Protein backbone atom coordinates (compact mmCIF):
# COMPACT_ATOMS: atom_id res chain seq x y z
CA UNK A 1 0.00 0.00 0.00
CA UNK A 2 2.84 2.18 0.72
CA UNK A 3 3.96 1.63 -2.74
CA UNK A 4 1.46 4.68 -3.90
CA UNK A 5 2.78 6.50 -0.95
CA UNK A 6 6.18 6.52 -2.07
CA UNK A 7 5.03 8.84 -5.12
CA UNK A 8 3.19 10.73 -2.77
CA UNK A 9 6.67 11.71 -1.01
CA UNK A 10 8.75 11.87 -3.79
CA UNK A 11 5.78 14.66 -5.05
CA UNK A 12 5.85 15.78 -1.64
CA UNK A 13 9.67 16.33 -1.55
CA UNK A 14 9.17 17.63 -5.41
CA UNK A 15 7.12 20.59 -3.79
CA UNK A 16 9.04 21.69 -1.38
CA UNK A 17 12.30 22.25 -3.59
CA UNK A 18 10.11 24.03 -6.10
CA UNK A 19 8.85 26.17 -3.31
CA UNK A 20 11.85 27.73 -1.95
CA UNK A 21 13.43 27.83 -4.89
CA UNK A 22 10.24 30.15 -5.70
CA UNK A 23 10.79 31.97 -2.10
CA UNK A 24 14.39 32.66 -3.28
CA UNK A 25 13.49 34.14 -6.96
CA UNK A 26 11.38 36.83 -5.41
CA UNK A 27 14.73 37.84 -3.69
CA UNK A 28 17.22 37.01 -6.50
CA UNK A 29 14.61 39.07 -9.06
CA UNK A 30 14.79 41.97 -6.12
CA UNK A 31 18.49 41.35 -6.41
CA UNK A 32 18.96 43.14 -9.73
CA UNK A 33 15.60 44.88 -9.56
CA UNK A 34 16.57 46.44 -6.20
CA UNK A 35 20.29 48.30 -5.82
CA UNK A 36 20.57 49.19 -9.75
CA UNK A 37 19.87 52.55 -7.40
CA UNK A 38 23.67 52.13 -6.39
CA UNK A 39 25.85 50.18 -9.56
CA UNK A 40 24.08 52.66 -11.85
CA UNK A 41 26.21 55.65 -9.54
CA UNK A 42 29.21 53.93 -10.89
CA UNK A 43 28.07 52.74 -14.38
CA UNK A 44 26.82 55.91 -15.55
CA UNK A 45 27.23 58.86 -13.14
CA UNK A 46 31.27 58.28 -13.53
CA UNK A 47 29.96 59.92 -16.66
CA UNK B 1 66.44 -37.66 9.72
CA UNK B 2 69.39 -39.40 11.15
CA UNK B 3 72.54 -37.87 12.98
CA UNK B 4 76.03 -38.08 12.54
CA UNK B 5 77.04 -41.87 13.05
CA UNK B 6 80.30 -42.38 11.30
CA UNK B 7 83.30 -43.96 13.69
CA UNK B 8 86.64 -42.72 14.71
CA UNK B 9 90.11 -44.20 13.45
CA UNK B 10 93.34 -43.23 11.77
CA UNK B 11 94.87 -45.20 8.95
CA UNK B 12 97.20 -46.32 11.58
CA UNK B 13 94.44 -47.55 13.81
CA UNK B 14 92.22 -49.23 11.47
CA UNK B 15 90.39 -51.89 13.81
CA UNK B 16 89.88 -54.13 10.68
CA UNK B 17 91.74 -57.59 9.97
CA UNK B 18 94.24 -55.69 8.12
CA UNK B 19 95.58 -52.19 7.51
CA UNK B 20 93.94 -51.61 3.91
CA UNK B 21 91.27 -54.04 4.95
CA UNK B 22 88.62 -51.31 6.37
CA UNK B 23 87.13 -51.42 3.02
CA UNK B 24 86.65 -54.63 2.03
CA UNK B 25 87.42 -58.02 3.70
CA UNK B 26 87.00 -57.24 6.78
CA UNK B 27 85.29 -59.34 9.64
CA UNK B 28 82.01 -56.55 9.99
CA UNK B 29 81.02 -58.85 6.63
CA UNK B 30 80.76 -61.51 8.88
CA UNK B 31 78.46 -59.64 11.54
CA UNK B 32 76.88 -58.07 8.38
CA UNK B 33 78.14 -54.33 9.46
CA UNK B 34 77.01 -51.75 6.67
CA UNK B 35 80.68 -50.02 7.37
CA UNK B 36 82.48 -48.63 4.17
CA UNK B 37 84.91 -46.16 3.27
CA UNK B 38 87.27 -44.69 0.66
CA UNK B 39 90.09 -42.37 1.59
CA UNK B 40 90.36 -39.19 -0.46
CA UNK B 41 93.24 -36.97 1.41
CA UNK B 42 93.49 -33.21 1.21
CA UNK B 43 96.80 -31.52 -0.58
CA UNK B 44 98.10 -30.78 2.37
CA UNK B 45 97.53 -30.24 6.14
CA UNK B 46 98.29 -27.29 9.04
CA UNK B 47 100.63 -27.38 11.43
CA UNK B 48 99.64 -28.24 15.45
CA UNK B 49 98.34 -25.54 15.92
CA UNK B 50 96.61 -25.32 12.92
CA UNK B 51 94.87 -28.72 13.92
CA UNK B 52 93.97 -27.88 17.57
CA UNK B 53 92.21 -24.91 15.57
CA UNK B 54 90.17 -27.27 13.27
CA UNK B 55 89.48 -29.59 15.58
CA UNK B 56 87.96 -27.03 17.95
CA UNK B 57 85.79 -25.09 14.80
CA UNK B 58 84.89 -29.12 14.40
CA UNK B 59 82.21 -28.70 17.25
CA UNK B 60 80.66 -25.65 14.88
CA UNK B 61 80.83 -27.74 12.35
CA UNK B 62 78.47 -30.31 13.71
CA UNK B 63 76.26 -27.99 15.23
CA UNK B 64 75.64 -26.41 11.73
CA UNK B 65 75.20 -29.85 10.07
CA UNK B 66 72.75 -30.98 12.94
CA UNK B 67 70.73 -27.66 12.59
CA UNK B 68 70.76 -28.78 9.00
CA UNK B 69 69.66 -32.03 9.45
CA UNK B 70 67.27 -30.76 11.85
CA UNK B 71 65.79 -28.66 9.23
CA UNK B 72 65.76 -31.03 6.18
CA UNK B 73 63.62 -33.55 8.09
CA UNK B 74 60.99 -30.77 9.79
CA UNK B 75 60.54 -28.32 6.81
CA UNK B 76 60.15 -30.92 4.16
CA UNK B 77 58.14 -33.63 6.13
CA UNK B 78 56.16 -31.63 7.83
CA UNK B 79 54.64 -30.27 4.65
CA UNK B 80 53.12 -33.45 3.66
CA UNK B 81 54.55 -33.38 0.49
CA UNK B 82 58.03 -32.42 -0.18
CA UNK B 83 59.82 -35.72 0.87
CA UNK B 84 58.84 -36.92 -2.41
CA UNK B 85 62.84 -36.81 -2.62
CA UNK B 86 64.50 -40.17 -1.93
CA UNK B 87 67.80 -41.03 -1.48
CA UNK B 88 68.88 -41.62 -4.81
CA UNK B 89 67.20 -38.22 -5.23
CA UNK B 90 69.01 -36.54 -2.63
CA UNK B 91 72.00 -38.39 -3.42
CA UNK B 92 74.89 -37.15 -0.98
CA UNK B 93 77.93 -35.80 -3.48
CA UNK B 94 76.01 -37.51 -6.16
CA UNK B 95 75.84 -40.80 -5.18
CA UNK B 96 73.52 -42.34 -2.67
CA UNK B 97 73.37 -43.57 0.74
CA UNK B 98 75.32 -46.85 -0.09
CA UNK B 99 78.02 -45.53 -2.36
CA UNK B 100 78.12 -41.54 -0.42
CA UNK B 101 79.00 -43.29 2.87
CA UNK B 102 81.56 -45.88 1.31
CA UNK B 103 84.07 -43.04 -0.39
CA UNK B 104 85.39 -39.25 0.62
CA UNK B 105 85.01 -37.84 -2.83
CA UNK B 106 82.67 -35.09 -1.55
CA UNK B 107 86.03 -33.10 -0.85
CA UNK B 108 86.42 -32.00 -4.50
CA UNK B 109 86.78 -28.71 -5.47
CA UNK B 110 82.95 -28.29 -4.80
CA UNK B 111 82.70 -27.19 -1.49
CA UNK B 112 86.44 -27.57 -0.57
CA UNK B 113 89.35 -26.44 -2.18
CA UNK B 114 91.59 -29.30 -2.86
CA UNK B 115 93.76 -27.60 -0.78
CA UNK B 116 95.35 -27.43 3.24
CA UNK B 117 91.99 -27.36 4.79
CA UNK B 118 92.52 -25.38 7.65
CA UNK B 119 90.57 -22.72 5.74
CA UNK B 120 88.86 -24.99 3.13
CA UNK B 121 86.80 -26.22 6.08
CA UNK B 122 85.42 -22.90 6.85
CA UNK B 123 84.61 -22.30 3.42
CA UNK B 124 82.45 -25.31 3.37
CA UNK B 125 80.70 -24.96 6.39
CA UNK B 126 79.80 -21.43 4.50
CA UNK B 127 78.28 -22.85 1.72
CA UNK B 128 76.86 -25.48 3.34
CA UNK B 129 75.53 -22.09 5.62
CA UNK B 130 74.24 -20.51 2.61
CA UNK B 131 72.26 -23.76 1.38
CA UNK B 132 70.50 -23.85 5.26
CA UNK B 133 69.61 -20.48 4.66
CA UNK B 134 68.21 -21.36 1.22
CA UNK B 135 66.28 -23.83 2.98
CA UNK B 136 64.95 -21.86 5.08
CA UNK B 137 64.09 -19.42 2.99
CA UNK B 138 61.85 -22.56 1.08
CA UNK B 139 60.65 -22.58 4.74
CA UNK B 140 59.34 -19.24 4.98
CA UNK B 141 57.51 -19.29 1.56
CA UNK B 142 55.95 -22.45 2.66
CA UNK B 143 54.95 -20.65 5.83
CA UNK B 144 53.50 -17.30 4.44
CA UNK B 145 51.49 -20.18 1.60
CA UNK B 146 50.31 -21.78 4.43
CA UNK B 147 48.90 -18.30 6.21
CA UNK B 148 47.61 -17.95 2.08
CA UNK B 149 45.96 -21.09 3.29
CA UNK B 150 43.21 -21.20 5.54
CA UNK B 151 41.95 -18.49 4.03
CA UNK B 152 37.99 -16.66 3.56
CA UNK B 153 36.92 -20.08 2.97
CA UNK B 154 37.93 -21.06 6.88
CA UNK B 155 35.02 -19.11 7.82
CA UNK B 156 30.66 -20.52 8.00
CA UNK B 157 29.02 -21.92 4.49
CA UNK B 158 26.75 -18.53 4.23
CA UNK B 159 23.46 -18.07 6.12
CA UNK B 160 25.25 -17.48 9.54
CA UNK B 161 27.59 -16.03 11.56
CA UNK B 162 30.45 -15.38 8.79
CA UNK B 163 30.52 -15.76 4.97
CA UNK B 164 26.93 -15.76 5.07
CA UNK B 165 26.49 -13.41 1.53
CA UNK B 166 27.51 -16.77 -0.64
CA UNK B 167 23.59 -17.72 0.53
CA UNK B 168 22.19 -14.49 0.45
CA UNK B 169 18.91 -13.89 -1.62
CA UNK B 170 20.96 -11.76 -4.69
CA UNK B 171 14.45 -2.99 1.16
CA UNK B 172 15.39 -5.96 2.19
CA UNK B 173 18.21 -6.72 4.33
CA UNK B 174 20.48 -10.42 4.04
CA UNK B 175 18.95 -11.78 7.73
CA UNK B 176 19.08 -15.67 6.99
CA UNK B 177 17.68 -16.02 10.41
CA UNK B 178 17.76 -19.40 11.79
CA UNK B 179 15.38 -21.27 14.66
CA UNK B 180 3.82 -9.13 9.31
CA UNK B 181 1.13 -8.03 7.57
CA UNK B 182 1.02 -4.32 7.48
CA UNK B 183 0.86 -1.66 4.70
CA UNK B 184 4.14 -2.50 3.41
CA UNK B 185 3.75 -5.21 0.44
CA UNK B 186 5.12 -7.91 3.30
CA UNK B 187 3.85 -10.61 1.01
CA UNK B 188 7.16 -11.71 -0.23
CA UNK B 189 9.61 -14.46 0.33
CA UNK B 190 13.35 -13.78 -0.58
CA UNK B 191 15.76 -16.89 -1.54
CA UNK B 192 18.31 -16.76 1.86
CA UNK B 193 18.28 -20.24 2.76
CA UNK B 194 21.60 -21.97 2.77
CA UNK B 195 18.41 -21.51 6.80
CA UNK B 196 14.48 -19.27 6.15
CA UNK B 197 13.03 -16.34 4.91
CA UNK B 198 10.43 -14.48 6.23
CA UNK B 199 7.48 -12.22 5.31
CA UNK B 200 9.24 -8.32 5.20
CA UNK B 201 9.36 -5.07 3.06
CA UNK B 202 11.50 -1.58 3.36
CA UNK B 203 8.23 0.67 2.75
CA UNK B 204 6.74 0.05 6.28
CA UNK B 205 9.80 -0.65 9.32
CA UNK B 206 7.32 -2.71 11.22
CA UNK B 207 7.49 -6.20 9.04
CA UNK B 208 10.87 -5.78 8.00
CA UNK B 209 12.15 -5.24 11.86
CA UNK B 210 9.89 -8.43 12.66
CA UNK B 211 11.15 -10.63 10.42
CA UNK B 212 14.74 -9.76 10.90
CA UNK B 213 15.32 -8.68 14.74
CA UNK B 214 12.40 -7.55 16.66
CA UNK B 215 10.90 -11.00 18.01
CA UNK B 216 12.20 -14.42 18.71
CA UNK B 217 16.13 -15.34 17.57
CA UNK B 218 18.02 -11.66 16.11
CA UNK B 219 19.08 -12.60 12.54
CA UNK B 220 22.48 -11.97 11.23
CA UNK B 221 23.50 -9.68 9.02
CA UNK B 222 25.70 -10.40 5.71
CA UNK B 223 26.79 -8.82 2.47
CA UNK B 224 23.86 -8.14 -0.20
CA UNK B 225 25.82 -8.77 -3.02
CA UNK B 226 26.96 -12.60 -3.25
CA UNK B 227 29.26 -11.83 -5.93
CA UNK B 228 32.01 -10.62 -3.19
CA UNK B 229 31.58 -13.55 -1.36
CA UNK B 230 32.23 -15.84 -5.07
CA UNK B 231 35.32 -14.07 -5.43
CA UNK B 232 36.67 -13.98 -2.20
CA UNK B 233 35.87 -18.09 -1.68
CA UNK B 234 37.63 -18.17 -5.86
CA UNK B 235 40.75 -16.57 -4.03
CA UNK B 236 40.91 -18.81 -1.10
CA UNK B 237 40.40 -21.64 -3.33
CA UNK B 238 43.26 -20.09 -5.55
CA UNK B 239 45.71 -19.45 -2.51
CA UNK B 240 45.28 -23.00 -0.58
CA UNK B 241 46.34 -24.65 -4.62
CA UNK B 242 49.21 -22.27 -4.61
CA UNK B 243 50.28 -23.20 -0.56
CA UNK B 244 49.69 -26.92 -2.06
CA UNK B 245 51.72 -25.99 -4.78
CA UNK B 246 54.73 -24.26 -3.24
CA UNK B 247 54.32 -27.57 -0.71
CA UNK B 248 54.74 -29.73 -3.78
CA UNK B 249 56.97 -27.69 -6.22
CA UNK B 250 58.84 -24.87 -4.28
CA UNK B 251 59.06 -27.72 -1.55
CA UNK B 252 60.52 -29.65 -4.44
CA UNK B 253 63.27 -27.26 -4.47
CA UNK B 254 63.20 -27.40 -0.80
CA UNK B 255 63.94 -31.50 -1.12
CA UNK B 256 66.50 -30.59 -4.12
CA UNK B 257 68.63 -28.13 -0.90
CA UNK B 258 68.02 -30.65 1.45
CA UNK B 259 69.76 -33.19 -0.94
CA UNK B 260 72.35 -30.17 -1.51
CA UNK B 261 72.76 -30.26 2.40
CA UNK B 262 73.43 -34.25 2.54
CA UNK B 263 75.99 -33.53 0.09
CA UNK B 264 77.57 -30.87 2.98
CA UNK B 265 77.13 -33.67 5.20
CA UNK B 266 78.83 -35.84 3.32
CA UNK B 267 81.73 -33.20 2.44
CA UNK B 268 81.65 -32.61 6.23
CA UNK B 269 82.03 -36.28 7.02
CA UNK B 270 85.09 -36.40 4.68
CA UNK B 271 86.75 -33.23 6.50
CA UNK B 272 86.06 -34.61 9.77
CA UNK B 273 88.16 -37.92 8.85
CA UNK B 274 90.96 -36.14 8.16
CA UNK B 275 90.51 -33.87 11.53
CA UNK B 276 90.29 -37.45 13.37
CA UNK B 277 93.22 -38.82 11.72
CA UNK B 278 95.33 -35.42 12.56
CA UNK B 279 94.22 -35.58 16.42
CA UNK B 280 94.97 -39.03 16.81
CA UNK B 281 98.26 -39.59 14.30
CA UNK B 282 100.02 -36.97 12.19
CA UNK B 283 99.63 -34.14 10.60
CA UNK B 284 98.88 -35.10 6.60
CA UNK B 285 95.05 -36.41 5.90
CA UNK B 286 94.89 -40.36 6.36
CA UNK B 287 92.05 -42.66 7.97
CA UNK B 288 90.98 -45.80 7.85
CA UNK B 289 87.86 -45.19 9.80
CA UNK B 290 84.05 -46.09 8.06
CA UNK B 291 80.49 -44.53 8.17
CA UNK B 292 77.29 -46.09 8.29
CA UNK B 293 74.34 -46.79 10.31
CA UNK B 294 75.00 -50.32 11.48
CA UNK B 295 72.89 -52.05 14.88
CA UNK B 296 74.12 -51.70 18.23
CA UNK B 297 75.69 -55.75 18.01
CA UNK B 298 77.87 -54.61 14.82
CA UNK B 299 78.61 -50.81 16.78
CA UNK B 300 79.92 -53.21 19.79
CA UNK B 301 81.76 -55.28 17.83
CA UNK B 302 83.45 -52.73 16.28
CA UNK B 303 84.53 -50.99 19.58
CA UNK B 304 85.60 -54.81 20.93
CA UNK B 305 87.80 -54.85 17.69
CA UNK B 306 89.11 -51.30 18.10
CA UNK B 307 89.49 -51.10 21.60
CA UNK B 308 93.35 -50.90 21.01
CA UNK B 309 92.55 -47.22 20.65
CA UNK B 310 89.71 -47.21 22.83
CA UNK B 311 88.52 -43.49 24.15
Amino acid sequence: QMVRFIRQEAEEKANEISVSAEEEFNIEKLQLVEAEKKKIRQEYERK
Amino acid sequence: ASRYWVVSLPVQNSAASVWNRLQEQISKHSFDTPLYRFNIPNLRVGTLDSLLALSDDLVKSNSFVESVSHKIRRQIEELERVSGIESSSLSVDGVPVDTYLTRFVWDEAKYPTMSPLREIVDGIHTLVAKIEDDLKVRVAEYNNVRSQLNAINRKQSGSLAVRDLSNLVKLVTLLAVVPTSYVVPRSSKLLYEDLYTVTLFGRVADNFRIAAREKGFQIRDFEYSSEAQESRNQELEKLVHDQESLRSSLLQWCYTSYGEVFSSWMHFCAVRVFAESILRYGLPPSFLACVLAPSVKGEKKVRSILEELCG
